[PDB]
């Protein structure tokens, strides 16, 4: 765990969600998805 | 300015006689006459600059100087008096801001106004020959310079006009040392004006009666300050200072009451609104709401000082 | 340009041209400091 | 559009006489100044007062050696280019050239006492470079000569500062304009070196070749003259002078385990030292050994111990394809190549750039 | 410094002045 | 006063000669001065060192080596230009600004290639060539660019902030001739600037920490800093040795001055030197991109 | 976390508006000479630069004022009145923290949910200037300065024109000597000058040496590095003075349109640009005063249901609702 | 030619006034060049920056970017001066000697922030404001005065860090020039200026040259027989760089005199020609 | 711009490819078949 | 920028039992009404 | 010698006129002319 994840910072208001400041601001863009990054040419489930 | 080809042209001094700059040197003197022509007249225009931004760092503001101007005793107070001239300034100076933008509606309370501003400098001295006057002969007294908008809002109905054109001197009354003025100059350095001790043009221009005297009226921005780069002075700033409280809990149980039974009901069982607020609320100036909380306070109170 | 016409073809009477119809010019009048109801606020004098 | 400067001083090292007009000449410091610097910028292990034996005997053979110490403004302040020329003339490549104008100017002076002299200056300048007061910041530089005035070993000499060389009045000679003159050793184009086209402008420059060795030292005198850029003149010097740039890294100097910084900040685990006891309470347990590596490093070249030349700029001439012209004419009594520079516009402050590499 | 002419230095007045209130209460415009 | 006069090409288009006359205080490069000269040396073609366009570091030595020349006004036949490099008076010169970033009085100007977006440069069809002017900044902004452009070097074998505006520079090392040679000099002055004395600067690091704390100023220099913060609690330093002759020799004395004449050398031989001064009189404190400036000789 | 600790802040804010104003001289009020022209021949970029000049010299023929200035009319606001904090980062020189990931969270916390903030490369030896942010939307924002206080702080202080100080002073208050208007800003030996029955009303920021004077003084200089603009600065600098005249003349000559101190170009109201020549009136800083403007610490209670005019309620449980006592009472359109 | 003229203020004490009498040949350093300009930029205060009174490493970066100027002669009511700068054929251009070592004829000139002792200057408290005069020395003195100033203030700092101080030493600093000596700084006492005005001068110059031959010792170890690693160059580069262009050496002036004495001492004034 | 304490209303029709701008941004055309009129085009169009 | 007109998300608390003028209150429990302040105000009757 | 002011004084060419330069203009004129007429009977007296 070289930083800490950015799914588990909930308790941020509206006001803090939407303040520039918010790093996981840029994909929160369709309302049915959810953006995120994986690292690529990986196949799920793989290696331990 | 003047540019290299025009003075070129200009020192041949006889060393040409073609047909065809007989014509650039022609326009080189033209435009050589225009740009002076207009260079002479930039002073005649800037001495009324000059003017007139010389006056603003003598004038003192008129909220301050009609009270004092009233209570004269005898100049100098006592200690009790001058606490009880203090607070009516104080009084004065916080509601006498804007008269024509409060009072716009009451026409009289202009005018008022305007005859307290009148009577409230101190003359001068008084030695002439001849002077600014009417067609009639009354002289005249003061002169009040204002904004094109101000001078219509005023001579619409509040003021009313005197006369349309006056006499007004046209010479500038020169002076020269001369005789034993320059020998005494130079030999010990001191002179003295005089040395002789042995012991008109019909103009346009309103003319208004306020108060008891005959004064003119100014509101220059097409002669003076049209098509050039500089700003019109009477445009200045004024600063205000606010203050607002943040987090003040009111630490009493006879204040925290209410004035009615059901002032602002609530579902909840709990009614948020007892306990300490956090934030604040007010206007901004374009009247949007804007809220001010104790989270912004974060950059001085958490700092190494 | 070589320009061969088979024979009177057209482009030989078009009449296009330009035309100015004038120009205008300012005034620029001038102003004194004693015509200036201004005058009457000081006591001008010239001294050498 | 021109300006002159004015001086008094002893004529041992400077002769009006025979010095012809349009000569280079060079003024000196004092002397005392020096031991001042010798003493304190020395290397390690030489001795440093060589230099003062060997400046000692100079005015112990020059008139009036009583007049040291206190500088009261009547000592050798000017000299010529020629005579540093000839108390070198050894070491130049030109070797019929070099001792002519030895000769030459053994002769025309007093020619008693002058070999003396001659070889007093020389060790001089052999001691000087020899605890590192290199001479290229005790000699200025005048322009060229213009008039002088001499009854008798005292003159005052008057020469030009900046600008054109032909737009005085000399008023003495047969005509009234000069031009420049140098001994055809010292001259040195390096363009005729470093093969390019010689059109255009061209800025001169003098240089100061250092050669540092065990009680052997060198030290010439060019007056360089190419159309290189005010500062790409060193990179230009250096090709030419390899050799010498590589003798002195290996011969100037004559009298241990790294540490793996990065590799152990890039890696953790290593012993830490954190701020909260350099706080300053036990400053010695804290630090007891945290690394050792016995490290120290005295014995190395400076940037200062292998310096092999030192240039400034002097004027320029506007006049493209210039057209110097080299001839031998009577110098007193004797003959020698002098080239002759016309249109030289002189200038420039004097800033020396010296050559480390 | 000031005092150089005489202060009073009784001569032909230029012209004369109005407006006499107490100077007194303010002399700080004054030199 | 010296000045040069570029003979323009005959049978021009229109259309070039004006955009030609719209040139009029920039500056221009020569590589061997004379009153007369022709175009084929101001153009870009001029440049080339083998066979091929130039690169960014190759135009660093090529400003060095060329001379530098000012445009004044041109005549449809004749280029009037002024010298600058050689020591010549010139009343009233002027320089137009060329750089995205504002100047104001009493700023050095220097010169380098343009490294941002693609060079606004005047193109000849018929002529064949086209002429690239260069681009003058203040001396800070010059040291900041070199910087990161010699670490990106380093790096193959960016933003920079300006009055609260960001920029980005597009290096170009198409060419390896002249990526090395940037490396030679780089060592050569870190090498000349070790002598005896660095074992005494290099043994007050301790104190400095110590004196990094309760200043409040110290903190700002160590942050910058990365070697001495991280040797500071790494190293031990031992803890000195004696001096070889003591009684009459100073040998912090060098290092403290061997290292003041490298520093003024490197912001030289890295990149260029400073060459106008620009002071305006009668004009505005700060001049926008596209005006003209009256500049003095350094 | 929304979690409020015992203390309670007032802000400071101030703006500034264009007015017009209206101007009244006497007859003979100034003696003006004027001397002869000169030329100046002088080159130029391309041609030659003439330059003509005349000296002139003025003196007021005055036994006492004769003349006099009023604002009469107000024009649109310059400066916005937003809320814009004041970050005390752009400073150097205090004692930091033994530890530099704490000072560096420190920072980083406190750009995060602001507006202006030093960039981050933190350039040594420069201003520490923002970013400069895209094109502007209705003015140049002003900045607000926090002072701390108890938390049961006397509410109806508030309601008039105060001092942010805590305790009034000025060299309005004199009569004997010169050494009192030392006296009467930091000696809490007797009481306020104002409310004679108290010392002042917060002990945190009314102190010689006290937590709100030692962060601004001006004889401190704790924030010279800072290029923003602090409107708390006037009123805890002691403005020393000399006497020569009575208060009523010092008084009248003091409100003479001093020069500005901040800049109309920018929009985050820098210091004043040196070398900007714009004077500017500045009344309630000779006075050491500040107007309450409308304010309320809830929304709901702000406006009536009645399709027109606000609510004017003082207080309904706990809140508040300060009436504007401001001289911008007929005009900011709601 | 271009002259400055600075207008004399109206009730100046007759003292004041003779003491400007005395500083006729003294150098003036002109913010922005104009035909009239006021004493408030002549002033120290004008020099100063973020409030505090000017650093000499600040004054260093003040010289470069501020214009030079000379008083040719004063007056009863005004001040005249002229430039330096562009192209003025300044005429019969004189200098009065500031430095206490001597000058002597084809010496070019320089110009530094009062270093040695406590710099002399005018005061004029009437008006409240006091005139700093700069130090004039020569070219080849510049370079070694800076190098023996600083390497003295961080004796100071040795012996002071260090448990022990290391004091065996050769005696007294000194610069000898013309055969005379100035024996600078005698006593350890009296610190006036050893932390005042070249604490910050010390500081940057003690961080750079660390840098310096640690940066070369981190990146080749075979010298002696996570991380950037980058950044550190960038930055080592532009700072050592600025550093460079403020200790800097650029004549403004040089010494020629005609039909004159040759050497001159603190307190002559000679004629001296435009570089 | 406006309010200059928060970066969006919306995180959802502000971005450069949120839903709300695919939906309509007059260089995508993905109504170019629909006769029917769209008021709020005008309003997520570049508009050069 | 677009006007919004006279809308309510509830339908009682638009009109007022006064025969007359229409209610403007803000909010009641839960719901809200936005009062109009398009520039088409004294037409469009109602 | 001559002093720079009064070499100012004479190099005006009729850029002046008024009344009390006119008097600094001739005690310059009589300054050199107090000089010269010794310069030159200095020549006479060195020759013995």
């Amino acid at each position: 765990m070289p930083h800490h994840p950015h799914w588990v910072n909930e308790h941020l208001t509206i006001l803090q969600f939407i303040a520039p400041s918010n790093p996981r601001l840029r994909f929160e863009l369709n309302p049915a998805f959810d953006f995120f990054v994986a690292p690529g040419d990986v196949d799920l489930p793989g290696p331990q | 300015a003047i540019a290299s080809e025009a003075l070129s042209l200009l020192s041949n001094t006889y060393v040409d006689g073609t047909e065809i700059d007989s014509s650039l040197r022609i326009r080189a003197i033209q435009q050589m006459a225009r740009n002076l022509r207009t260079v002479l007249d930039s002073f005649e225009r800037g001495t009324a600059d000059q003017l007139l931004g010389v006056l603003l760092e003598k004038a003192p503001p008129l909220s301050l100087l009609s009270p004092i101007n009233k209570f004269q005793p005898e100049g100098h107070l006592n200690r009790v008096a001058r606490a009880a001239l203090l607070s009516d300034l104080k009084r004065r100076v916080c509601a006498d801001m804007f008269f024509m933008t409060r009072h716009a509606r009451e026409p009289r309370l202009i005018s008022a106004y305007l005859s307290d501003m009148v009577s409230c400098t101190q003359p001068s001295v008084m030695v002439s020959r001849i002077t600014h006057t009417n067609t009639r002969g009354r002289q005249v007294d003061g002169v009040l310079v204002t904004t094109a908008t101000l001078k219509r809002q005023l001579l619409q109905g509040i003021l009313q006009i005197d006369d349309t054109a006056a006499d007004v001197p046209v010479t500038y009354g020169e002076m020269v040392l001369q005789g034993t003025n320059l020998v005494t100059a130079l030999v010990m350095g001191k002179a003295v004006r005089g040395m002789d001790d042995v012991a008109n043009a019909r103009v346009p221009a309103d003319l208004v009666i306020v108060g008891d005297k005959l004064v003119f009226l100014e509101a220059l921005e097409r002669r003076v300050y049209q098509a050039t780069r500089v700003a019109y002075p009477l445009i200045g700033n004024i600063d205000i200072t606010f203050i607002m409280p943040m987090g003040v809990f009111q630490a009493n149980s006879m204040d925290r009451y209410t004035r009615h039974a059901g002032d602002f009901s609530t579902v909840s069982e709990q009614d948020p609104r007892q306990f300490p607020p956090q934030g604040i609320f007010f206007y901004n100036k374009d009247g949007i709401l804007t809220q001010l909380t104790l989270r912004d306070a974060m950059g001085t109170i958490c700092h190494s000082s | 340009f070589f320009k061969q016409i088979r024979s009177d073809d057209n482009s030989l009477y078009s009449a296009q041209f330009d035309i100015l119809l004038g120009t205008y010019c300012n005034t620029l009048n001038f102003v004194r400091f004693l015509e200036l109801g201004l005058s009457v606020a000081c006591i001008c004098t010239k001294f050498p | 559009t021109t300006q002159l400067i004015q001086q008094v001083s002893l004529t041992d090292f400077f002769r009006p006489d025979i010095e012809h007009a349009g000569s280079i000449v060079l003024i000196l410091r004092h002397p005392s100044d020096m031991i001042g610097e010798a003493n304190t910028l020395t290397q390690a292990g030489r001795d440093p007062d060589v230099l003062l034996e060997g400046l000692r005997n100079l005015f112990n053979a020059c008139t009036a050696p009583w007049t040291v110490g206190e500088g009261g403004g009547l000592r050798a302040y000017v000299t010529s280019l020629s005579f540093i020329a000839a108390c070198r003339a050894e070491e130049y490549t030109d070797k019929q050239a070099a001792d002519a104008n030895r000769t030459a100017i053994v002769s025309a002076y007093g020619c008693s006492r002058m070999e003396t002299r001659l070889i007093r200056f020389s060790e001089c300048l052999r001691a000087m470079v020899q605890c590192h007061v290199f001479p290229h910041r005790f000699i200025s530089f005048f322009g060229s000569l213009l008039e002088y005035t001499i009854q008798d070993n005292l003159c005052n000499i008057t020469a030009v500062a900046k600008g054109p060389q032909e737009a005085a009045r000399t008023d003495k000679t047969s005509t009234r304009r000069v031009t420049a003159n140098i001994p055809a050793c010292v001259f040195w184009d390096v363009d005729k070196d470093l093969h390019l086209s010689a059109d255009g402008l061209k800025h001169v420059f003098l240089v100061f070749v250092y050669t540092q060795r065990r009680q052997r030292e060198g030290v010439r005198l060019h007056l360089a003259l190419s159309q290189l850029n005010e500062q790409c003149f060193g990179r230009g010097i250096g090709f030419l002078l390899g050799r010498i740039r590589a003798e002195n890294a290996a011969w100037g100097t004559e009298g241990t385990r790294a540490l793996p910084l990065v590799q152990l900040s890039n890696d953790p685990t290593s012993p830490r030292c954190s701020i909260g006891e350099i706080t300053g309470v036990n400053w010695n347990l804290a630090r007891q050994r945290l690394y050792q590596w016995t490290g120290d490093f005295r014995g190395l070249p400076t940037q200062l111990s292998c310096m092999y030349a030192a240039y400034t700029l002097i004027g320029t001439i506007p006049s493209e394809s210039v057209r110097y012209t080299r001839r031998m004419e009577r110098f007193g009594g004797y003959n020698v190549p002098t080239i002759w520079l016309e249109g030289v516009v002189w200038g420039g402050t004097n800033t020396w750039n010296e050559c480390y590499y | 410094i000031a005092g150089l002419f005489n202060i009073p230095a009784g001569i032909i007045p230029t012209g004369n002045v109005l407006s006499t209130i107490e100077v007194c209460a303010h002399r700080c415009i004054f030199d | 006063p010296f000045e040069i006069e570029v003979l323009l090409p005959g049978e021009l288009s229109p259309a070039e000669t004006s955009a030609l006359q719209k040139c009029e205080g920039k500056i221009i490069t020569f590589s061997t001065l004379r009153h007369r000269a022709s175009l084929v040396d101001i153009a870009l073609s001029s440049y080339y060192i083998n066979g091929a366009p130039p690169d960014t570091l190759s135009l660093l030595e090529a400003y060095r080596m060329r001379f530098a020349a000012v445009i004044t006004r041109v005549i449809p036949g004749k280029l009037l230009a002024h010298a600058i490099g050689v020591g010549t008076p010139t009343p009233g010169l002027f320089i137009q600004n060329t750089s995205p970033v504002d100047l104001c009085n009493g700023d050095y100007i220097c010169l380098l290639p343009p490294v941002f977006g693609s060079a606004d440069s005047i193109r000849l069809d018929s002529v064949g060539l086209e002429i690239v002017f260069p681009l003058t900044i203040p001396q800070t902004l010059m040291r900041e660019i070199i910087a990161k452009v010699v670490a990106r070097a380093v790096e193959r074998t960016d933003v920079i902030c300006y009055n609260g505006r960001r920029y980005e520079l597009e290096t170009n090392l198409q060419h390896r001739d002249g990526s090395d040679a940037a490396i030679r000099t780089l060592v050569l002055n870190l090498m000349f600037s070790i002598n005896e004395g660095c074992l005494l600067l290099l043994a007050l690091i301790p104190t400095l920490l110590v004196q990094g704390a309760h200043d409040g100023y110290v903190n700002l220099l160590i942050q910058t800093a990365n070697c001495v913060r991280e040797t500071g609690q790494l190293i031990n330093i031992p803890p000195m040795p004696r001096i070889q002759d003591g009684h009459r020799r100073f040998p912090i004395y060098e290092t403290i001055s061997s290292w003041i004449s490298t520093s003024s050398r490197l912001g030289d031989t890295l990149g260029t030197r400073a060459i106008l001064r620009v002071c305006v009189f009668d004009g505005p404190s700060t001049v926008h991109p596209g005006d003209r400036t009256a500049v003095i000789q350094v | 976390t929304g979690f409020h600790p015992g203390i309670a802040f007032t802000v400071v804010r101030q703006d500034r508006f264009a007015t017009e104003q209206l101007l009244y001289a006497e007859r003979a009020s100034e003696s003006y000479f004027v001397g002869q022209i000169q030329v100046h021949h002088h080159d130029a970029i391309g041609g030659v630069n003439f330059t003509l000049t005349q000296p002139r010299a003025h003196v007021d023929l005055g036994v006492g004022y004769t003349a006099v200035c009023a604002t009469a009319a107000l024009r649109c606001p310059l400066t916005d009145m937003g809320n814009t904090a004041q970050n005390l980062f752009f400073s150097r020189g205090g004692v930091p923290m033994l530890h530099d990931n704490v000072t560096e969270s420190l920072r980083r916390i406190t750009a995060s949910g602001g507006r202006l903030n030093p960039t981050e490369p933190l350039p040594i030896f420069g201003g520490l200037r923002p970013a400069t942010s895209a094109g502007i939307a209705r003015g140049q924002a002003s900045v607000c300065e926090f002072v701390a206080m108890p938390v049961s702080t006397d509410l109806q202080y508030f309601r008039t024109a105060c001092n942010p100080r805590g305790r009034a002073s000025g060299m309005l208050y004199m009569g004997d000597r010169d050494a009192d208007i030392e006296a009467i800003m930091f000696d809490h030996t007797q009481s306020d000058v104002a409310y004679t029955d108290r010392a002042t009303l917060n002990p945190w920021a009314s102190q010689k040496h006290s937590y709100g004077d030692r962060l601004y003084n001006g004889t401190y200089n704790l924030t010279g590095a800072s290029p923003i603009y602090s409107p708390c600065f006037k009123f805890f600098t002691p403005a020393e003075v000399n006497t020569n005249c009575n208060t009523l003349d010092r008084l009248l000559m003091e409100a003479k349109a001093v020069a500005s101190q901040s800049s109309t170009d920018t929009e985050y109201q820098f210091k004043r640009p040196p070398g900007s020549t714009e004077m500017t009136q500045d009344p309630c800083g000779l006075f050491q005063e500040a107007y309450p403007p409308l304010c309320s610490s809830d929304a709901a209670m702000l406006r009536t249901a009645h399709a027109g005019e606000t609510g004017a309620d003082e207080v309904h449980l706990a809140q508040y609702l300060i009436r504007d006592a401001s001289p911008l009472r007929g005009c900011l359109p709601l």
